């Protein structure tokens, strides 16, 4: 009651970290593994504690860049629900009690030659635990490996041994590949070599004014995703189809292939991809996405070569893939056995096989017939529950370990704090299994690396973040023509298919227990904590009956307007059930209209449904496994709809999906652009006051910002792709609340940063996607400050927008005259007190934000001030009295984590920047300029580069 | 009568934490980490041993403003309680009977500059495992950094001649 | 039609303040003294707002209190209980309704009508 | 709560010990069992002349 | 006032982050066994000195200068810009029990 505050104790130490000084963080460089290829990331500790996860400049597939799960892990390890004690039927026990039941049942596989051990692991790509399992299989040489993981690469391997008769890795050089054509490849989403990929496609179409060149991409998928946002040329086809379209575009070239019947747009795709191609030899590369199957992989490496761009775009490598093998195979061979009553004991490490496993397999049933099973899960994951003697696994945080990134780079899973609740690394159960229990995971992986590399060796690879003697040498491979030439080459039909996709925050559904994925809105669809069956608006009114004509959609620019009111009462049957009968099942799960989706197509999400994530998502979305086989795990035959009405209530952060015919996005073209780069600027305003020039004019007079440091954003729109790896940063950076569902469905999302998408042009039913980010502009005459009574928003001397958490009362006038809208609200208590590891994960450097007050974005300034403070610390230290910041010095979290390079941050006045270079482009624009505001982040419109035979 | 964001969830440097077991939201090293881009190569940089024997050498040469960094360390981290001038003589050796050891004896003036880094790293002598023992120089590694701690060798060095 | 006024002003002045938030940190939009430094902006309407119904609802409640000093002696005069009265009576300040009082009562009544049109507009 | 007034404290005190030291560490001299003293920020300058063996 | 007026302790053999970071470093129980393992062994008023670093349990000191954790103060750039702890934390070199000198308003700051 007295006293102003309470006594507020301090515990320090007792024996002081060596190299460690009190309050300054740490970085050190360890690996984070998506679907098994390793990534390698610069992961910050506060005083022992990972807190934030950024690019590691010095590894491949990682140049400074991060997915959303890098960025998310931080969280995945500080959840309240991860595993904590061993469990040998739901009963806590010990790990020596586990180690004896495990040596005594090896003793009884040690009769025979391990015919009943068999193990399941994922993608491994770890060369430790490779040798380990070798070695395990030299000493039970009866015993199998079988790996498998829901999202795996089976179709690559497959089509890669159809066509050169040995495992090969397909590596792209997207630098010098002028033309890109992508056969439902998502190769701009969170996959193997994903950073890379985006990097120099991105690069690549960065335009200037001494700019002359710019690729263009041709991308030929069912449902919209990331990559068709950036392509010049997007084609609705059906996923069956894709198949018989490559050979299509096989026969085309002179190559050997098979003509098919198809529609008019289609036939006019394939004369341009054709056209295109041929006159671009070397320079160009055809990507088959991993849902494809496998003739569509080797008809792509046929036309590749052919066509010269092997050894210039399309290089070969040996497998980096440890055992590269059809996993979905060896799950079938797995599921016979356990049928048969052959296996005696199962060791799983990961993957959940209950849950991911398809349903015509059958895994909990036939997991009975195993007498003893063993999982180590991270989580208390459903296969763990049903089955007996489970092991907590270390986080990727707090272990040690090694992994191998596409093109093969072989980098360390460096910890950064010993294990919180215990639990073991999948090398420290296969040495127990060794006979060699207690074994360290330090000396399990340092013994390893060493004798091969050497200390010395060991020491640089744990001062950078790659080893340099590991990497996949280049082979050149032969191309069998007789066997990829005598292929069915299967043929749509049977009707309605089902397209099964990984959803774009969740992935295999591992992370339906992460707040910020979940929370996360998802690219083109918007939804959060939810799963829906997305298809188009005409395959819904077929499909379901809806009473809308679909044909109202069609139209020119005339009737623009009156379509796009349309399209907001055709949005109205979004949440309507829909009972799917695919092979034996029905999932009733909640519609969703995409425009972009091909006719008679629904893609289902995956990773929903599960029933012992954690207390976030422990019943969120409906599980598409069950109605997943094993014949085709990508595409659909034929199914019934059967529309059920009986709505549920589906959630989104937009309700929007079309710009009201204004200046929100701007779109070129790259032959005009090159003459003029002004073009975009000089119209619109012509359109809008008759002149080429806007003569706005101003009653304030503002502040002068000439001598001193002013801090600049710019959003470049040719590169930005819809990753989502922005936004969950700048939580991750931030202390940004997470609310409930309950709480977005009201409009109350916290947010800095968020992507919109805009779905505009004719037919809307085959609409261009335009994302862009937007974040606080900083206006230099800033609205938002001229309202709060408090003065608790002001202007910074580097003309910054200063919103101070401490003095806002919560008036909530500063984001109605906000024009932007990217102010947030504390409407409620958001933040978690109680839960001790998410108080753990937050950073320390920004405040916590309670119930009633205002946040927005803040260009990071926390690390503003440390730059500032370091300058001016390094200018008293010489004498100087300068104060002089480098360019790059500082890197707001949205800039690191961006793969593209969208995002670049930097003083305005220093003409030398990056920002002042790219903000005196002749299509650099700030939103919403007739309202004097004057932003200092400004946005770079969109060129696109059109082929001359679709256009005309 | 307010405690708003005076108190908050986060972990500042040295709060208190009841989540871990010793009571504390700072956390000690991990065992074989090591920060990004520092290697740890260098034998001499962080240890005084070639071949587990003193050398009398130092592993960079010797600057005058690495002379000055030595006995800014030296006085504040050595000077007390083991001499201002090298001789021993100090108010802590009167309370304690610590007589600390003098540089000036014949013995350490002998001495390689590697036995001096190795001093002040882990300290003059552990207890013997028989008949008792205790460390009396109790080390200084977690407090120096290591070419701070070839500055104090030098700077001793340069007290040694200063006497002679 | 002054009474409705008055608490009519008394029922909005609760939403400023329930509004908030925040709302036992309403005086922060008062220029008091603090050991901070911090002043109101005056540039919003809000701060305008808080000065307007401060003047409004003390302006009106004065001048409802001078227009009810005759008839709360009245009141005391007719109150025949003697516990009413001096309740009343010290209400009324003893009017005592004469000459030399009724001349400053309508000057004044009149300078607070001409100042409170501008008031409430 | 007026600001508190500690004691003054005890005779004995560092300073006598560290300003011996410091005159001892200038103005040259000879010691007991040698030939001659040589001030500190001088000597320093000897050892860069002279040098220490490196690696 | 016994350990930096008597002994003669430097400030920054004990808070050694000071002209580092934005945190002055709580010296830890190594700096106070440095001296006391032979210092005044097995007296009463160092008995929990010696109860840590035997075990690892902290010594829990009480703070005195307190910060509502949405200021940010920054000891390194103070210090290295010319600002002695004379005129923040008075005359801690006689202080037999530290207290606070003056209220951390923002006024002082300002
Ligand atoms: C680490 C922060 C500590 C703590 C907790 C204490 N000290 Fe010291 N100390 C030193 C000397 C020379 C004395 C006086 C010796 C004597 O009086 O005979 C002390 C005294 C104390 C006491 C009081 C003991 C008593 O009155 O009997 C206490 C409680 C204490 N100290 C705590 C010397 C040093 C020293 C330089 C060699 C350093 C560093 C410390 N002490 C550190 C600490
Ligand atoms: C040189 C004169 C200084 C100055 C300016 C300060 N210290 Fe110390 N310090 C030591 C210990 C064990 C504590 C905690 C116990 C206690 O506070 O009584 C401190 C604490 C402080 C504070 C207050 C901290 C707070 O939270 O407000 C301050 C302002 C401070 N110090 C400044 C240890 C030592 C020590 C022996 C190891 C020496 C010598 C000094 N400190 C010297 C100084
Ligand atoms: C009091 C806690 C001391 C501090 C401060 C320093 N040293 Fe010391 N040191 C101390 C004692 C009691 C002894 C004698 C130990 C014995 O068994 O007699 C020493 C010893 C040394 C030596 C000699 C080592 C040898 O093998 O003979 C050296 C060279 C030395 N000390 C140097 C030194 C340095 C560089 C210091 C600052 C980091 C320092 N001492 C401080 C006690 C104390
Ligand atoms: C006014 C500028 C300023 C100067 C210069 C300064 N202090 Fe601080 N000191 C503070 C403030 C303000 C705090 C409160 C920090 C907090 O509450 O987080 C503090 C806190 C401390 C603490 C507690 C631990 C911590 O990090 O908060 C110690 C110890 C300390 N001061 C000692 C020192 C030492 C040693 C110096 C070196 C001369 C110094 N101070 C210089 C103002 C200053
Ligand atoms: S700006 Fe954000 S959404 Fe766009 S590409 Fe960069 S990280 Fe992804
Ligand atoms: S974008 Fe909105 S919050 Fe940011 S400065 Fe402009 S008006 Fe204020
Ligand atoms: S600059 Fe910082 S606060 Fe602003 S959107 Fe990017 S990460 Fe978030
Ligand atoms: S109006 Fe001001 S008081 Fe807060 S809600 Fe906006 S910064």
């Amino acid at each position: 009651a007295c006293t102003y505050q309470p006594r507020q104790y301090i515990a320090p130490f007792d024996r002081q970290p060596e190299g460690r000084v009190p309050g300054i963080p740490q970085y050190f460089a360890s690996t984070l593994t998506l679907g098994g290829y390793g990534t390698g990331v610069l992961v910050r500790s506060n005083e022992g504690r990972p807190t934030k996860v950024e690019g590691n400049p010095r590894h491949p597939a990682s140049l400074g860049g991060t997915d959303l799960f890098a960025q998310a892990e931080i969280l995945t390890m500080y959840d309240p629900d991860r595993s904590t004690t061993v469990l040998r039927q739901g009963v806590p026990s010990t790990w020596a009690e586990f180690t004896t039941t495990l040596g005594n049942a090896l003793t009884a596989a040690r009769a025979t030659q391990g015919a009943g051990v068999r193990l399941l692991t994922t993608t491994i790509t770890s060369p430790s635990l490779a040798a380990q399992i070798e070695q395990f299989l030299q000493a039970y040489p009866q015993a199998r490996w079988y790996q498998y993981e829901p999202i795996n690469r089976d179709n690559v391997v497959a089509g890669a041994r159809l066509a050169f008769g040995r495992d090969v890795t397909t590596r792209y050089d997207l630098s010098a590949a002028q033309v890109v054509v992508s056969l439902d490849a998502d190769f701009l989403a969170p996959g193997p070599g994903f950073v890379a990929y985006a990097r120099a496609f991105a690069e690549r179409r960065k335009v200037r004014k001494d700019s002359t060149t710019m690729n263009r991409l041709y991308v030929v998928e069912a449902s919209p995703s990331t990559t068709g946002t950036a392509a010049d040329h997007r084609l609705p086809l059906r996923a069956d189809a894709i198949a018989a379209f490559t050979g299509a575009l096989a026969n085309e070239l002179g190559v050997g292939g098979a003509p098919a019947t198809l529609s008019p747009k289609a036939e006019e795709f394939l004369r341009a991809i054709a056209r295109d191609l041929e006159e671009h030899r070397g320079q160009s590369v055809v990507i088959a996405g991993d849902q494809q199957p496998p003739i569509v992989h080797a008809l792509a490496h046929l036309i590749n070569a052919e066509l010269g761009n092997v050894g210039q775009t399309v290089f070969y490598h040996e497998p980096v893939e440890a055992r590269p093998t059809n996993q979905t195979e060896e799950l079938v061979a797995l599921v016979s056995e356990m049928a048969a009553g052959r296996v005696e004991t199962l060791i799983m490490i990961g993957g959940n096989p209950v849950y991911n496993a398809p349903g015509d397999l059958r895994f909990a049933d036939r997991m009975a017939s195993v007498p003893l099973t063993i999982h180590l899960s991270q989580f208390v994951d459903e296969t763990s529950a049903r089955a007996t003697w489970h092991i907590p696994q270390a986080h990727p945080l707090e272990s040690w370990g090694d992994a191998r990134a596409f093109d093969g780079t072989a980098s360390i899973v460096q910890p950064l704090i010993e294990p919180l609740y215990g639990g073991k690394t999948a090398n420290e159960l296969l040495a127990a299994m060794l006979g060699q229990p207690e074994a360290e995971s330090y000396d399990l992986v340092r013994s390893f690396w060493l004798e091969q590399i050497g200390e010395t060796g060991w020491q640089v690879a744990l001062a950078n973040g790659v080893i340099a003697e590991t990497v996949a040498p280049v082979i050149e491979p032969t191309l069998n023509e007789g066997a990829i030439r005598a292929t069915p080459i299967p043929q749509p039909g049977d009707g309605v298919e089902i397209v099964f996709r990984p959803d774009p925050s969740l992935f295999d559904g591992f992370y339906a227990n992460n707040g910020w994925l979940q929370e996360l809105p998802r690219p083109l669809t918007k939804l959060v904590w939810d799963n829906a069956a997305l298809m188009s608006p005409r395959t819904a009114i077929k499909l379901l009956g809806l009473p809308f004509n679909a044909d109202r959609l069609i139209g020119t620019e005339a009737d623009d307007r009156e379509r796009q009111q349309y399209l907001e009462q055709l949005s109205k049957v979004n949440g309507t059930i829909a009972r799917i009968e695919y092979r034996g099942g029905i999932i009733e799960i909640p519609i969703w209209l995409l425009p972009g989706h091909a006719e008679d197509s629904i893609t289902l999400n995956l990773g929903y449904g599960r029933t012992h994530a954690g207390r976030v998502g422990n019943n969120v979305g409906i599980d598409v496994y069950p109605i997943r086989t094993s014949d085709s795990p990508w595409f659909g035959a034929g199914a019934r709809v059967t529309n059920t009405g009986r709505t549920y209530l589906l959630v989104s952060t937009q309700d929007h999906w079309t710009l009201e015919g204004r200046d929100i996005y701007r779109v070129g073209e790259f032959k005009k652009f090159k003459e003029d780069p002004k073009y975009i600027a000089k119209e619109v305003y012509q359109e809008e006051y008759g002149r080429e020039t806007p003569n706005y004019q101003s009653l304030q007079p503002g502040d002068d910002y000439t001598g001193r440091n002013a801090w600049g954003m710019t959003i470049n729109l040719n590169a930005c792709i819809g990753c989502n790896a922005c936004v969950v940063a700048c939580q991750a950076e931030n202390n940004i609340a997470v609310v409930g569902k309950d709480q977005v469905s009201r409009g109350r999302e916290m947010h800095w940063i968020r992507i919109d998408r805009y779905f505009a042009g004719e037919d809307l039913d085959n609409p261009s996607i335009y994302m862009m980010p937007v974040n606080c502009m900083q206006c230099e005459k800033a609205p938002c400050e001229v309202v709060c009574p408090v003065a608790a928003t002001v202007h910074d001397y580097e003309g910054l927008n200063n919103m101070v958490y401490n003095r806002c009362v919560g008036t909530k006038y500063c984001s109605n005259n906000c024009p932007y809208k990217v102010r947030r609200f504390n409407f409620l208590q958001y933040s978690d007190t109680t839960t001790e590891t998410f108080k753990l994960a937050f950073n320390p450097d920004v405040t916590v934000r309670i119930r009633g007050v205002m946040e927005k974005c803040t260009y990071c300034v926390q690390r503003i001030s440390g730059a500032r403070i370091a300058a001016k610390r390094a200018a008293v230290q010489a004498g100087q009295s300068s104060y002089v910041i480098s360019d790059g010095a500082i890197q707001t979290a949205c800039e690191q984590a961006c793969p593209t390079g969208a995002i670049v941050f930097g003083d305005i006045n220093d003409s030398n920047s990056r920002v002042a270079k790219w903000k005196a482009e002749g299509h650099n624009y700030g939103l919403l300029g007739f309202l004097n505001t004057v932003p200092r982040t400004t946005y770079l419109a969109r060129v696109r580069n059109p082929s001359e035979e679709l256009e005309k | 009568c307010h405690q708003d964001m005076y108190d908050q969830q986060k972990y500042t440097t040295y709060e208190p934490s009841s989540f871990f077991a010793d009571g504390r939201s700072s956390r000690p090293n991990v065992p074989g980490t090591t920060p990004f881009e520092v290697v740890k190569t260098d034998e001499f940089l962080y240890t005084g041993l070639i071949d587990g024997q003193e050398v009398d050498a130092m592993p960079f040469p010797v600057t005058k403003d690495l002379l000055l960094r030595g006995q800014l360390k030296y006085n504040i981290y050595c000077a007390v309680c083991h001499g201002e001038a090298g001789y021993g003589a100090s108010m802590v050796a009167e309370r304690g009977g610590i007589v600390p050891a003098n540089f000036h004896q014949q013995r350490l003036r002998e001495a390689p500059l590697s036995h001096f880094f190795v001093v002040i790293t882990n300290g003059v002598y552990r207890g013997d495992p028989e008949n008792g023992g205790y460390q009396s120089m109790y080390g200084y590694a977690s407090r120096i950094t290591p070419e701070d701690r070839w500055a104090i060798a030098a700077y001793i060095r340069a007290l040694q001649l200063s006497q002679n | 039609a002054e009474a409705m006024t008055l608490f009519a002003v008394a029922c909005a002045g609760l939403y400023p303040i329930l509004h908030l938030g925040r709302p036992w940190l309403f005086y922060w939009l008062i220029p008091y003294p603090n050991t901070h430094g911090m002043w109101p902006q005056f540039r919003s309407a809000l701060a305008w707002d808080v000065f307007a119904i401060s003047t409004y609802a003390t302006v009106s409640l004065v001048f409802w209190l001078v227009g009810l000093i005759p008839d709360f002696a009245t009141l005391r005069d007719r109150a025949k209980n003697i516990w009413v009265k001096r309740l009343y009576g010290i209400a009324a300040l003893g009017w005592r309704g004469s000459a030399r009082h009724w001349h400053r009562y309508e000057m004044a009544s009149i300078l607070l009508a001409g100042l409170s049109t501008p008031l409430v507009v | 709560p007026f600001t508190p007034q500690p004691a003054p404290v005890t005779g004995n005190t560092y300073r006598t010990y560290v300003n011996d030291a410091r005159t001892l560490l200038n103005s040259y001299g000879y010691t007991m069992e040698g030939k001659v003293h040589i001030p500190i920020d001088r000597a320093m300058d000897l050892i860069v002349e002279r040098g220490l063996p490196v690696r | 006032q016994l350990h930096v007026n008597v002994v003669g302790i430097d400030c920054r053999y004990c808070h050694t982050s000071v002209d580092q970071s934005y945190f002055a470093n709580i010296p830890a129980t190594e700096t106070c066994m440095t001296c006391h393992s032979q210092i005044k062994t097995y007296s009463p008023l160092l008995e929990k000195v010696r109860e840590s670093y035997a075990t690892g349990k902290p010594i829990e000191w009480v703070k005195v200068y307190d910060l509502p954790n949405f200021v940010y103060f920054n000891h390194s750039i103070h210090v290295n810009k010319g600002i002695g702890c004379s005129t923040c934390h008075g005359q801690v070199n006689n202080m037999p029990v530290v207290w606070q000198q003056q209220a951390l308003y923002m006024g002082w700051c300002l």
